[PDB]
């Protein structure tokens, strides 16, 4: 009578697959057939923030679009002016083992985790005129893969447990608890209006967690390895994930469908990171083949590569304005380029 | 005059093979720039020297010829006085650049637990630009005193006077040469001295630096028998040229026979050289 | 034109510039190790002089008359996590530890050192094999035979050709024989010498590493 | 907690000379620059001197150019100037101010209690020409502030900060870059403004809005003053 | 066992299922139409004189 139970999933998934394959009168593909491709995105290296030590694992642009983070294995998270190349700080770590960073949308606190297995945030502004860890969240059993602020109060982590938290700074208390995962986190994504978030995972699958409620609203499989990157679309009804399959895939929230694959024969390496511009038409994608790919989003096509690193590009961002696009490889160099 | 013919074919040989080996050095540390494959520190000095040897070896060709189509010119006291300043600007240069390579060399590759030789490695790359400046005030020195002594020959067309000019231009070249030497009888030893400390935890590299031991050993022979015959004739001018465009030419061959990329580039070369032939 | 106040930011930067590369310095003259081998290698007590400095990343610390090495257990079974792999790449070398008188696991230690050895970032790392328990292997070698597990077997069956024939079949799995260097060591636990043996190996890579550098091979 | 201690201040004959010390103790003092800043017995504020993090830059005002030296020992967290051939002029408050310089920054956002020092018997000129105001509780006042030179710098910073001296207390920073709220202060206070023309306006003056409003500029050294806006009831 | 487990997959299974759905083709309008609306406002799509852009090369 047990296996009467698993009918019932199996059933579940028929249903799903049967919905998602009635859904797709058309391809986007198809529907962006008649549309003015972007060219060739011709960028430079505008300027090549070099203070890093060892290989930079993490980024993130301050919600100025002037000021970035960025952590490093050499126990470093440094902040830059990226104008000037200036280093506004330049944060010890207790533990050099920092896989993850982001900057608080305020900019009034910063956040790092790793196989310490603990976010620490530290405050950058403080009357005593230094930076120190003002909290230290706690309880997660594995390495944080990647962690977003939604304020100065709410932070979402995930971690390599298979599972995500999102933690209340000031209680230092995993507020909510997002379960169901089979594989380890390897990535997260706050939706623009911070109410639901997206995280992908190493088993293949990437699943769109609601923030107030603490449920898996939908879940998307199309990968065929570890989602190592993902990124919303601008709107915020879309998404973006990377995968070491050599092969990204847009898809869409409402359709519970993907969408769209990017994906090339001479390219093998495995995505590092994803990012989306202003207007959501260009996904930059940041591989292991030490080279950075501008695909055009409706349209995969390849438009542009932001070649200037000698090793893999670990890191990837996009300013909110738009107006520059940051690449930090393992080289221990950040490039901008416009 | 078994001299005065024989030493026109060993110029002319040290011509030929100095401009194939440092004009072969720059090409192969060049193409990188465009292919954009990476050079390293070693490479940009080796760029630096061969572009440098291949000035100073051209000098003294331009030296020579100046000297056997139209000697008229040539004994001049203009002439005479800047082809000296500028053989001795470009030679200084071309030594020291050779030394900072050997400092390069000492610094990264030994192994000495020395505090004072610890922090030399960690800024190697900015001792090789402090040493450029006071071998730059050696330089200055050097021009002081090569320039004294044509003043003091011309007051008195060098009417045979330039066995002093030929003394002191063999110094600041041994200085550098024994700083390098000394570089390298420590590189050496502490190479022994770890593989002699490798009991049981490629001849190729053997007989490299053999090569290196070799050529140094010769040079060294050669310019001190040069420098004392000196000390104690009509012939005596195109033996010193042949002398002075020797390190230049001979030493690149050494330096291709040291870091792999010559190497490699240079056998590639005559691959392709035997493909083209049959 | 730059004003009073971006100059101000400037000479801040180059400070915070020259704190990192003090630091920088400081680090320098200090070796980063990988340790790894099966749970009863001997992974826990393979320098006998050391003190223990989240989850795994047992971290520990020693010298040698210039050098402080800083070995990072990584705990069972994660040496294929691929996750916190990618990290330890700037170590200097591996510090794989196996077990000679562990016939019955013996393959699983091969296996694991197979997934090291030719693991794609771990693919220049020099290993530095430490075949403990020489000890008890001496008694083992000479009461049960290697050929139980082994397929070849030992031709005479003794200490030293069967010893040998392990540290061999260790070093057959090492494909990239040009590219990395594998050191091998016959401990006996009650030995002060392997701290000797890692600073040797790791001086001689060292060296191997800043002669590559220099171009010279 | 901040606090800066001023010591060292006394009666000094005219040609002697002078250490006067400030101990800076709450914060990392190795990261911050200093000032040192006097205040006549009836005058304005005027910048004396400026030290640099980590001692690299230093820089002094003109009228005190050869004769005050500065200088900072980190380990012992303290700030020296040492005066020599003190003329009557030099008679005044001297205070040791804090500034760190970085985006984002509020430069001379703390002040220390100054220390009286009395002797016994190309610049950008900025004009505050409203000494008196006279306002009561509940209103609204808006003191102005001039400058002969331009303080918009082409990076789109403008280099206007305004304190408050208030009775018997040392100067508070209000606005920072003449748009840039400084921590703990009031939301009434508002400075706004545009190329040589300034304005900080108070909404509604509370109890604690009593005392002198200083303009000053930043765009370049030396640092100079306003005249001082004096809010009385 | 962990049959109970397997119910609560099931569970979520049931809750997933069950949600509002629009057809590929009108998310594929959206995205284009979001993708068109912002165009003049994405300074990587279309690059902005030098004058408005602030990583601008410093002038040699
Ligand atoms: O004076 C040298 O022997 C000489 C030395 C170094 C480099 C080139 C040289 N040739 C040279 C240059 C100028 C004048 C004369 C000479 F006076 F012998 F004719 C020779
Ligand atoms: O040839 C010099 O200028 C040199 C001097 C000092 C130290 C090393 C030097 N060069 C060098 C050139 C080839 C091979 C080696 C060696 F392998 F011995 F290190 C060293």
């Amino acid at each position: 009578e047990l296996d009467q139970l698993r009918q019932e999933a199996e059933q579940l998934k028929n249903q799903i697959r049967d919905a998602r394959k009635a859904c797709a009168d058309a391809t986007l593909s198809q529907i962006t057939n008649n549309i003015d491709p972007v060219g060739r995105i011709q960028m430079r290296t505008r300027r090549t923030l070099r203070g890093h030590l060892a290989k930079i694992y993490a980024m993130h642009w301050g919600t100025d679009s002037r000021l970035l983070v960025s952590a490093s294995q050499d126990g470093k998270l440094i902040i830059w002016d990226s104008y000037t190349t200036n280093k506004v700080h330049a944060i010890p770590l207790r533990s050099s083992w920092v896989m993850t960073c982001a900057y608080a949308p305020s900019g009034n606190y910063v956040a790092c985790g790793g196989l310490d297995n603990i976010c620490s945030i530290y405050n950058l502004k403080t009357r005593e005129g230094n930076v120190r860890v003002s909290r230290e969240l706690a309880g997660h059993t594995g390495y944080l893969s990647c962690c977003r602020f939604l304020d100065d109060n709410q932070i979402v982590t995930s971690s390599g447990d298979t599972t995500c938290a999102l933690w209340d700074i000031e209680t230092g208390q995993q507020t909510t608890t997002f379960t169901g995962h089979t594989g380890d986190v390897m990535s997260l994504s706050l939706a623009p209006d911070t109410r639901l978030f997206v995280s992908g995972a190493c088993d293949a699958s990437a699943k769109l967690w609601d923030v107030r409620e603490g449920m898996c609203r939908q879940t998307f499989t199309g990968h065929e390895s570890d989602i190592n990157a993902i990124c919303f679309f601008p709107n915020g009804n879309a998404f973006a994930t990377g995968s070491d399959d050599a092969t990204c895939r847009l898809f869409d929230l409402r359709a519970d469908q993907e969408l769209m694959t990017y994906s090339h024969d001479n390219i093998i390496c495995g995505i590092t990171s994803v990012s989306f511009s202003k207007s959501g038409r260009l996904l930059l994608a940041g591989y292991d083949d030490f080279n950075c790919n501008v695909w055009d989003a409706l349209k995969a096509d390849r438009a542009g590569v932001l070649a200037g690193h000698d090793n893999r590009v670990s890191c990837l961002g996009v300013t909110d304005d738009g107006m520059a696009v940051a690449t930090g490889s393992w080289d221990s160099f950040l490039k901008i380029w416009n | 005059g078994v001299i005065k013919s024989i030493f026109t074919f060993v110029l002319i040989v040290e011509f030929i093979i100095g401009n194939l080996g440092n004009s072969f050095i720059a090409l192969v540390n060049c193409i990188d720039w465009v292919k954009g494959r990476k050079i390293s520190s070693v490479d940009r000095i080796l760029t630096a020297l061969a572009i440098s040897r291949i000035s100073l070896v051209w000098l003294i060709f331009g030296s020579w010829c100046v000297s056997v189509f139209f000697p008229a010119l040539f004994a001049t006291e203009k002439m005479f006085r800047m082809l000296t300043n500028i053989w001795t600007v470009i030679n200084h240069f071309s030594v020291w650049l050779a030394t900072g390579l050997g400092t390069f060399y000492f610094l990264k590759i030994a192994n000495f637990s020395n505090s004072i030789f610890l922090y030399l490695k960690w800024r190697v790359k900015k001792v090789v630009l402090v040493l450029l400046l006071v071998t730059s005030v050696f330089l200055f020195l050097n021009i002081a005193l090569i320039n004294i002594h044509i003043n003091a020959s011309i007051n008195g067309n060098f009417t045979r006077f330039s066995s002093l000019i030929v003394l002191t231009s063999t110094v600041f070249i041994f200085i550098p040469f024994t700083l390098s030497l000394a570089m390298f009888l420590l590189l050496i030893f502490s190479m022994w001295k770890h593989r002699k400390k490798m009991q049981h935890t490629s001849t190729k590299a053997h007989r490299g630096v053999k090569s290196v031991i070799t050529f140094f050993l010769l040079y060294a022979i050669f310019s001190l028998s040069f420098f004392i015959s000196v000390w104690t004739e009509e012939n005596l001018i195109i033996l010193s040229q042949v002398m002075g465009m020797a390190y230049p030419s001979c030493h690149s061959c050494v330096l291709i026979l040291g870091n792999k990329k010559l190497r490699q580039a240079s056998l590639s070369v005559l691959l392709w050289l035997r493909y083209m032939f049959k | 034109t730059v004003s009073a106040e971006d100059k101000a930011a400037a000479e801040r930067s180059k400070e915070l510039e020259k704190k990192l590369q003090e630091d920088a310095e400081r680090d320098a003259r200090t070796v980063k190790l990988l340790l790894l081998g099966a749970d009863n290698s001997g992974k826990s007590t393979i320098v006998k002089q050391m003190k223990i400095i989240t989850t795994g990343i047992i971290e520990t610390q020693f010298s040698f008359k210039d050098l402080h090495f800083r070995m990072f257990d990584v705990g069972g079974q994660r040496s294929e996590r691929k996750k916190w792999i990618h990290c330890f790449e700037d170590v200097t070398c591996i510090i794989f530890c196996a077990d000679l008188s562990d016939y019955n696991r013996m393959h699983e230690s091969l296996h694991l050192f197979n997934s090291i050895c030719n693991h794609k970032y771990f693919s220049t790392t020099s290993i530095v094999l430490f075949l403990n328990k020489k000890d008890i292997f001496q008694e083992k070698v000479t009461k049960v035979h290697l050929s139980i597990c082994f397929p070849e077997y030992t031709g005479p069956n003794t200490f030293e050709d069967a010893g040998n024939y392990i540290k061999n079949q260790f070093l057959d799995l090492n494909l990239k024989k040009e590219d990395k260097e594998i050191y091998s060591h016959m401990t006996c636990a009650t030995d002060t010498q392997n701290a000797k043996f890692i600073f040797d190996a790791v001086t001689d890579i060292i060296i191997k590493e800043n002669l590559k550098d220099c171009g010279l091979f | 907690d901040v606090q800066l201690v001023e010591s060292g201040g006394g009666l000094v004959q005219p040609g002697g000379s002078r250490k006067l010390s400030c101990s800076a103790s709450g914060f990392a003092f190795s990261s911050f620059g200093m000032h040192w800043v006097r205040q006549a017995p009836e005058k304005g504020l005027e910048w004396v001197a400026y030290i640099s993090s980590g001692s690299g830059t230093i820089y002094y005002a003109d009228t005190v150019k050869g004769r005050f030296t500065i200088s900072r020992d980190d380990p012992k967290n303290t700030l020296f100037l040492q005066m020599t051939s003190l003329r009557s002029e030099d008679t005044a408050m001297y205070y040791c101010v804090r500034s760190i310089y970085y985006y984002g920054s509020s430069p001379f956002d703390f002040w220390g209690q100054g220390t009286t020092l009395t002797v016994s018997s190309s610049d950008i000129v900025m004009t505050q020409a409203t000494s008196s105001v006279p306002v009561t509780p509940g209103e609204s006042v808006s003191i102005s502030c001039r400058s002969s030179k331009s303080l918009l710098h082409s990076n789109g910073n403008t280099y206007l900060y305004w304190f408050l001296q208030r009775p018997g207390q040392s100067p508070q920073l209000l606005i920072y870059r003449m748009s840039n709220l400084a921590s703990g202060v009031p939301d009434r206070f508002s400075g706004s403004g545009s190329g040589t023309a300034f304005t900080l306006t108070i909404s509604r003056l509370e109890a604690e809005d009593v005392g002198v409003y200083y303009c000053m500029q930043h765009l370049e050294y030396p640092l100079t003053f306003g005249a001082g806006t004096k809010l009385e009831l | 066992a962990s049959i109970a487990q397997a119910r609560k997959l099931v569970e979520q299974l049931k809750m997933e299922a069950n949600i509002d759905r629009i057809k590929v083709s009108k998310a594929a309008a959206d995205l284009m139409a979001y993708c068109e609306a912002h165009a003049k406002e994405d300074p990587l799509l279309t690059p902005v004189p030098a004058s408005e852009n602030p990583f601008r090369e410093k002038k040699f």
